[PDB]
């Protein structure tokens, strides 16, 4: 899967430690990616850099899995790719839909 | 329902 690998694909953490170590982080654009328990594929811990006040809005996507070629990973209704890193350079290279879109892979 | 649903 050569997820584990990147930049933002941690093990054994879980968005817990993601978010937890992400909303720590303040990153605009801090991601990661675990594959959950129950979860079909792999999902993405982001943290992207509010202005002030309303502070920080981290959040986290699962790279949802389809029967295509290649779209084998989604992460929205639309964004499906068969390369979560791909997918995440998609949610960062273009449109997206999640918190401000991959930005930056602060992979504990 | 479990992870912020894109």
């Amino acid at each position: 899967n050569n997820l584990e690998t990147y930049e933002w694909y941690n093990k054994s953490i879980s968005r817990d430690k993601a978010e937890k170590l992400l909303l720590d982080t303040g990153k605009e654009g801090a991601f990661m990616v675990r594959d959950s328990r129950t979860p079909g594929t792999y999902t993405v811990s982001v943290f992207t850099k509010a202005i002030i006040s309303e502070n920080p809005c981290i959040k986290h996507y699962h790279i949802k899995e389809t029967n295509d070629s290649p779209k084998r990973y989604y992460v929205a209704e639309k964004y499906v790719f068969d390369s979560i890193p791909l997918l995440i350079q998609y949610h960062q290279y273009n449109g997206g839909g999640l918190v401000t879109r991959l930005r930056y892979p602060v992979c504990g | 329902a479990d992870y912020e649903p894109p």
